[PDB]
């Protein structure tokens, strides 16, 4: 019928993808922390912090094959496209059987007393069997566990001064019904099965919020184009929109700027520290005006 | 030698990167309340201008620090939860040419005419070191000490001292340094060769924007009816 | 302002960006989130419109 | 005299009472 209709949108659709990353081509050590020539007890973990380097992750598929590889928070494939603000790894070797409780939310032996994870977690938990290493004839010294603690455990709260058990009703120095040596050490052979063989564990943590960032992952940095509508990716912060010369005073310490609704509409270049500011790609309605096709297929 | 805790409305720091213009903007986050008892130490508090004894204050969720003398006796802090060798402590010292922040199980040896003196000789299981430029080299020199999820975030404003120690102006601390030093804190003690210390608190803040992206002015949702409406209207005049 | 404001919410996302969610997450776990925050946004549509 | 031919009165009630706008443009028009 005659008349004005509205019939889908419009927008400006982008030309080019931009992404900037700082001048960073220090590797992240993930090597020296799984490659280790010993890990550290699960009682007493050892957190390694990483930063200022590329988390380029190919290098944990050439260190092992793996018994568990399951991401919480991301997707395992996904993490060389991510920049994460603070990454820690923690590094500890625990028994096969035990490997289910290192996952946010759980309980038992490990997760209550040795190394918990927050139920907020964000990270990846990598876990291979290294029998061929760490068990021997003799026995070792890998594994230490803190079987008896007044309380459970926090989340990364580690804890390594032992006492004695309070297990009984009597304060003691040993005695055998209520008192028992703190941490109690495990000797394991290689011809122990599945389930109490040692499995290396290294828990990444991934702090992925905010501005900061000193680890993105191993993308390839393009030229800015200035005043065009392009797809943008800054420090893993990701839109479409037209980047332009900002006039707002920022602080050294502020890095990216927000509107009154809590929208991003500014970012610094991660290389050349220039404020720009972000525009929408114009968009809109679109009416079509026909004078009823009974009288004329012409439209506007 | 404590004395009046004072009317502090002091302590009000920018919560993050994020540049923000003409915005009250409402937030919750760990600040010094407004009229908040901040204890004032009084050279040297208790022991007095020439003794040793300087008092170990509790570190309740933060602290808000403060220090007016121009005499440059103040040049540090030291935060852990024995404060004594056994126990990993945290160390930040101005030698006036840069700021020196360990952290190690340093002893106790009650640190101080003002000569250096060999503190912390045993200096083992050192597990961090960073050295910048001086933090403090009539001056407020107004420091805020926040530890959280393993980050001692340190936030500064270094203004001049004209007519008044304490004066009404307001004025925002901006973020400092932030290190991932990964102690536990439950106690510290100040450094010396008008100290203001006072406690951080979970808290609502309306905090009014400029045209640039610097703090103004503040309101403390929790300190009385009147600050209740302005934070329930996101405004500053009702 | 509050339709606008909406936005910014959860609803009980992991986040509120929505490119976020489908940057960091496979598919099958992000047409969680997404939905999470598609009937948030949808019903503040409603409740603005009504 | 004015441009738009308001009266004073009108001129008055069109000045005390407060076309892309950039606040709120997000499919909101
Ligand atoms: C915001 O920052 C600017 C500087 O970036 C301040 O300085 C004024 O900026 C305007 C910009 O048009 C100039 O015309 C003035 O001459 C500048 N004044 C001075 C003294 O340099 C501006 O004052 C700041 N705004 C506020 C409200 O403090
Ligand atoms: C990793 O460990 C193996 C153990 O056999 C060693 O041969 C190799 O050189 C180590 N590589 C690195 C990069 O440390
Ligand atoms: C623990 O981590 C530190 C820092 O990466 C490293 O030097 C040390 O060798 C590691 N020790 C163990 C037992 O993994
Ligand atoms: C990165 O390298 C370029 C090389 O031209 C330099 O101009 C730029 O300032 C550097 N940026 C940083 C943040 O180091
Ligand atoms: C209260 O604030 C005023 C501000 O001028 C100050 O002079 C006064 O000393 C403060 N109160 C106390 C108890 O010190
Ligand atoms: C603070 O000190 C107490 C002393 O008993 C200690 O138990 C507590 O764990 C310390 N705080 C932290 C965060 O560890």
């Amino acid at each position: 019928e005659k008349g004005i209709y509205q019939t889908s949108n419009f927008r400006v659709q982008p030309t080019e993808s931009i992404v900037r990353f700082p001048n960073v081509t220090n590797l992240c050590p993930f090597h020296e922390v799984f490659n280790a020539t010993r890990f550290a007890s699960v009682y007493a973990w050892n957190r390694t912090r990483i930063s200022n380097c590329v988390a380029d992750y190919s290098v944990l598929y050439n260190f092992a094959p793996f018994f568990a590889f399951k991401c919480y928070g991301v997707s395992p494939t996904k993490l060389n496209d991510l920049c994460f603000t603070n990454v820690y790894a923690d590094s500890f070797v625990i028994k096969g059987n035990e490997v289910s409780q290192i996952a946010p939310g759980q309980t038992g032996n490990i997760a209550d007393y040795n190394y918990k994870l927050p139920d907020d977690f964000t990270g990846c938990v990598i876990a291979w069997n290294s029998n061929k290493l760490d068990s021997k004839h003799s026995g070792n010294y890998d594994y230490w566990y803190r079987s008896f603690r007044k309380s459970k455990l926090k989340p990364f709260e580690r804890d390594i001064s032992t006492e004695i058990y309070q297990a009984g009703n009597k304060p003691c120095k040993g005695k055998g019904p209520n008192c028992y040596f703190p941490l109690q050490s495990y000797g394991f052979r290689p011809t122990y099965g599945v389930g109490h063989q040692p499995y290396r564990v290294v828990v990444l943590s991934f702090e992925l919020l905010h501005a900061p960032a000193t680890v993105c992952g191993p993308k390839k940095s393009t030229n800015l184009v200035k005043n065009k509508c392009v797809n943008f990716n800054f420090n893993g912060l990701t839109g479409t929109g037209v980047l332009t010369k900002s006039n707002k005073k920022f602080l050294p310490f502020q890095q990216f700027g927000r509107d009154i609704v809590d929208t991003t509409d500014a970012v610094r270049d991660p290389q050349t520290l220039e404020i720009l500011d972000i525009t929408p790609c114009s968009f809109g309605g679109v009416s079509v005006i026909t004078p009823g096709t009974n009288t004329s297929n012409q439209v506007a | 030698t404590t004395q009046s805790y004072t009317n502090f409305t002091r302590g009000v720091y920018y919560p993050d990167k994020v540049f923000r213009s003409s915005v009250l903007h409402l937030t919750q986050d760990l600040f010094l309340p407004f009229f908040s008892n901040v204890t004032w130490f009084a050279i040297s508090g208790t022991n007095g201008t020439k003794r040793f004894d300087n008092p170990v204050l509790p570190f309740n969720d933060g602290v808000y620090f403060a220090s007016t003398e121009k005499s440059n006796i103040i040049r540090g802090w030291i935060f852990g939860t024995t404060l004594d060798s056994k126990t990993q402590s945290l160390l930040i010292v101005n030698n006036a040419t840069n700021v020196f922040i360990k952290v190690c199980e340093f002893q106790f040896c009650n640190d101080p005419m003002e000569s250096e003196s060999g503190v912390y000789s045993s200096a083992n299981n050192c597990t961090f070191e960073y050295v910048s430029q001086p933090f403090l080299m009539k001056n407020l020199r107004e420091f805020v000490f926040k530890n959280i999820d393993g980050y001692f975030k340190i936030y500064s404003k270094h203004t001049p001292i004209i007519g008044r120690d304490f004066p009404q102006g307001f004025s925002a601390l901006e973020p400092l340094v932030d290190l991932p030093i990964g102690i536990n804190i439950t106690r510290f003690q100040t450094l010396l060769a008008d100290y203001y210390v006072g406690y951080l608190q979970p808290r609502t803040f309306l905090l009014k924007y400029n045209e640039n992206g610097t703090i103004t002015d503040a309101v403390d949702c929790a300190l009385d009816p009147l600050s209740e409406t302005k934070c329930t209207l996101k405004s500053f005049t009702v | 302002n509050t339709l606008v404001k909406q936005l910014s919410s959860k609803f009980g996302a992991i986040s509120s960006v929505l490119n976020d969610i489908l940057s960091r997450l496979d598919p099958p776990e992000a047409e969680v989130q997404i939905d999470r925050l598609i009937t948030g946004r949808l019903q503040s549509l409603q409740t603005y419109v009504t | 005299s004015k441009p738009s031919k308001r009266s004073p009165i009108e001129d008055l009630l069109f000045n005390k009472v407060t076309l892309i706008c950039a606040q709120k443009f997000n499919g909101l028009t």
